[PDB]
Order: C-alpha cells, then structure tokens, then sequence
C-alpha cells in the first residue's frame, strides 16, 4: 500500500485504503482495513465431492 | 528597572505555535544569541496588554524602520526573572522614538521543559502519543 | 488507495494535531513523544507553581485551544511535518 | 466490546458528569454519593437561608450550568476520577 | 474591618470545579491550616467585582512576585463571618 510499516498502523482505516475480494463473476467480499489486528491473511473453508 | 532584547524577523507569531526546549536556561542560551540588529535597556508597564517606548539616536534613513521585530525578550533586574513578548504594533511618534505595545508569550514563559506532563487529572483533548500509549488508543484512532 | 498527494494531507493533518482522545481527567501524554512538534490541546484543571494567575487564566485557556510545540527551529520553516514520527 | 481506552473514556465520562435526569421538581439525590466527585446541576426554584439576594442569583445560575464536588484535594490531582463509585 | 488570608498555587481556578467538606468550620480548619507565604490583613469594598489593595515592605527582588495567588479567605471582624473569593488578576501599582 506504499505505507510506512513503522509509524502507519494507524492508517488501516476505510477511507485511506479499501480490500475487496471478487472471482469476476459478481460474488464479490469487501474487507474494512480497520479490522484486522494484525494480518490480512486468508484462509478458507471448502467442502467438496 | 530591566534589561531587553528586541528580535527581529522570528518564527513566533502564531499565538499558538511555540517552539520548546528541554529547560527553561537552555533556551534563553538559544535567545541570548542570535541577534540582527539591536538589544537595550529601559523600563515598562502592565496590566497583556502593555506598551514600552524606545528611541534610535543614530539616524539618517532609520527614524522607525526598525520594522521586522515581532517579538522581545525582557529579563528584570535585580530580580533576573525572565519573560517573553510578542511585539504586536510599532506605532511611532517622532522621527526617532517609536513605541511598542507588547503581549506576554506565557506559552514559551512558563510551559518550558517537563512541565506540562506532571499535570494530572486534566480533561486532554487532542495530544500526540508516545509509542506505548499509541498502541492504546489505536483500535480508536 | 488514496492519491499519494492526498495520503500526505492526511499524513500531514495527524503529524500537525495529533489525534482525538476524549481522555477526562488523565495525565498528558509525553510533550516529546514526537521527533518534530507535538500538539496538546488540554480543558482545567491545572495550575502551574508560582505563575502569576493573570498568566494562568491565559494559559489555562491558550491550551484549551491547542498548542503546537515544535522541537528544532528549522522544522518551523521547512516541509519536514509530513515526516513527524514517534521513537 | 469497545476498545479498553474508549471503555475508559466513558466510565470517564460518566463519573465525571453524572447520567442525565429529567426530573423537574425532585429533591436533590446525595451530595456524597460518590467517593470521588459529585456532580449537580440544577434550574430553579431555590433559596439558601440567609444569603445576600445577590450571591444567590449566582449560586442558582453557576448550578445552572453544573459544579462538580470533589470529596478529597487529591482527587483533583490525581488521575483518580476513573475509580468514582458509589457505596 | 477585616483578616485576610492569601493562598497560593491552589486547585480552584474552574469557576466550577469546588471542594467539599462535611461541614463549614471543617473547611475552614481545612483553609486555616496549609499555607505557603502570605496572610496580612486590611479591609475592602464591594458591588462580584471587586479590588483589594495590598502591599510588600520586605523587598529585594520581590515588588509584585508574590505571584502564584489565585484564591483567598476573608474573615470580617467583629462578624467573624467567613467568606472566599477567587483572585482573578494581580495588577501592580
């Protein structure tokens, strides 16, 4: 994001940076940065067969 | 009664930005040596706001034009208190003797040094963190 | 992300004025928590020892509205607020 | 739950300006409810016994706009009003 | 007419934010008992607000600097009748 690690954190707000997650077929997810502690990491849950 | 400096073409004018030193000595260190031209001795009243007259016998285009003093520095004698000014307007009066009102800068008078932080119990509201207390009100800012 | 211009507005604007806290009777934060000003803007009660209570009621009220305390002479007048940054 | 400072500030908030009552013509709750500070604001109608007619113009006006009752000097000096409670 | 107590560098200064004793003569054991350098005493007039004048024989690099005073008891005498008052500027003469 171009954002300084050190003294930023505080810049993980809405209305400086936005996360959106899409598969180009209208599902889409949006993600609010003032969430995540810490890590934006994804994980999933798939069932299958 | 007292003794004063006259600074020329300063920073503080803002009523409001101040700049700040870890003690109060260490910065009258910094204001006792930087002058432009012009430092003298005289006497003044109070009650801010307050005036102090002044004179330049030594003229041939000066007359007023000390011009681009805006702020002074006065320490009292016998007393060696010292204490900051704005200089707000130089109206003059004859073509040598111009006179000066003044307004205390109690902001860079008294606030020096770690002062401030011993105050307890006072209703902040906007200040700048240190790096623990940050971490704090962070989920907030 | 925001235009890099205006990611500095905002840099600039926390740097300036510090942030909000709605902190009632708490102590201030360090004045030297910062590297180039520090801004503190504090409501009573408060006096300090042996200050003409003129000059009180002038700072009492001149806090009330906010300072800035710069730390070096040369950040007052050069573009060095955007880089203001804790230790 | 809201952060632990924000948690903070209300319980701040609160213990230093009392709830908001809408109770015209009531007596007066105690002045010693708490152990830390009490706040009271209060509109008219009342007299203190013997009072120059002119002080209670004010007494009834500074109520108006509240007064906080600290209980011990230190409290006012302390970071202590996040700890007021009653008994 | 009147004792005079001057107190120094106190915490009333909120026209608003007040102490508060069990009882008035408690208060005034409180007050009577913790000074710092400073009590004379004098009379004065009336109609808030109002001026007290005051004075310093024993000066060296004092003249005005008594300084951090912000608040002050009066007792009139014969009415022994207490009465406190905050002091909201110190103009010199």
């Amino acid at each position: 994001l171009g954002l300084n690690p050190i003294n930023d954190k505080h810049l993980l707000r809405p209305n400086i940076v936005t996360a959106e997650l899409t598969d180009y077929a209208g599902n889409r997810l949006p993600i609010d940065l003032s969430l995540i502690e810490t890590n934006l990491e994804f994980d999933s849950f798939v069932t299958m067969g | 009664l007292s003794k004063i400096k006259l600074f020329y073409n300063t920073p503080f004018n803002n009523m409001q930005n101040t700049l700040h030193f870890n003690s109060n000595e260490e910065r009258d260190a910094y204001f006792n040596s930087k002058f432009d031209v012009h430092e003298f001795t005289s006497t003044f009243n109070y009650r801010g706001v307050l005036r102090v007259t002044i004179d330049l016998v030594s003229d041939r285009s000066c007359f007023e034009q000390l011009m681009g003093v805006n702020y002074c520095q006065v320490q009292y004698i016998q007393s060696n208190r010292v204490e900051y000014l704005f200089v707000t307007d130089i109206q003059q009066l004859n073509d040598k003797v111009c006179e000066l009102s003044l307004v205390p800068d109690v902001v860079m008078t008294y606030t020096q040094g770690n002062v401030l932080n011993t105050l307890n119990n006072v209703n902040v509201i906007r200040q700048h963190y240190t790096q623990t207390e940050y971490e704090q009100n962070l989920e907030q800012i | 992300r925001i235009s890099q211009d205006e990611l500095n507005n905002v840099k600039k604007y926390y740097n300036m004025f510090g942030y909000e806290c709605n902190d009632y009777s708490t102590k201030l934060s360090d004045i030297t928590s910062m590297s180039i000003c520090n801004w503190v803007q504090f409501k009573g009660i408060w006096t300090l020892p042996n200050v003409d209570t003129g000059h009180m009621n002038m700072l009492r009220a001149l806090f009330e509205a906010g300072v800035r305390l710069w730390h070096k002479e040369s950040d007052m007048i050069n573009n060095t607020v955007v880089n203001n940054v804790i230790i």
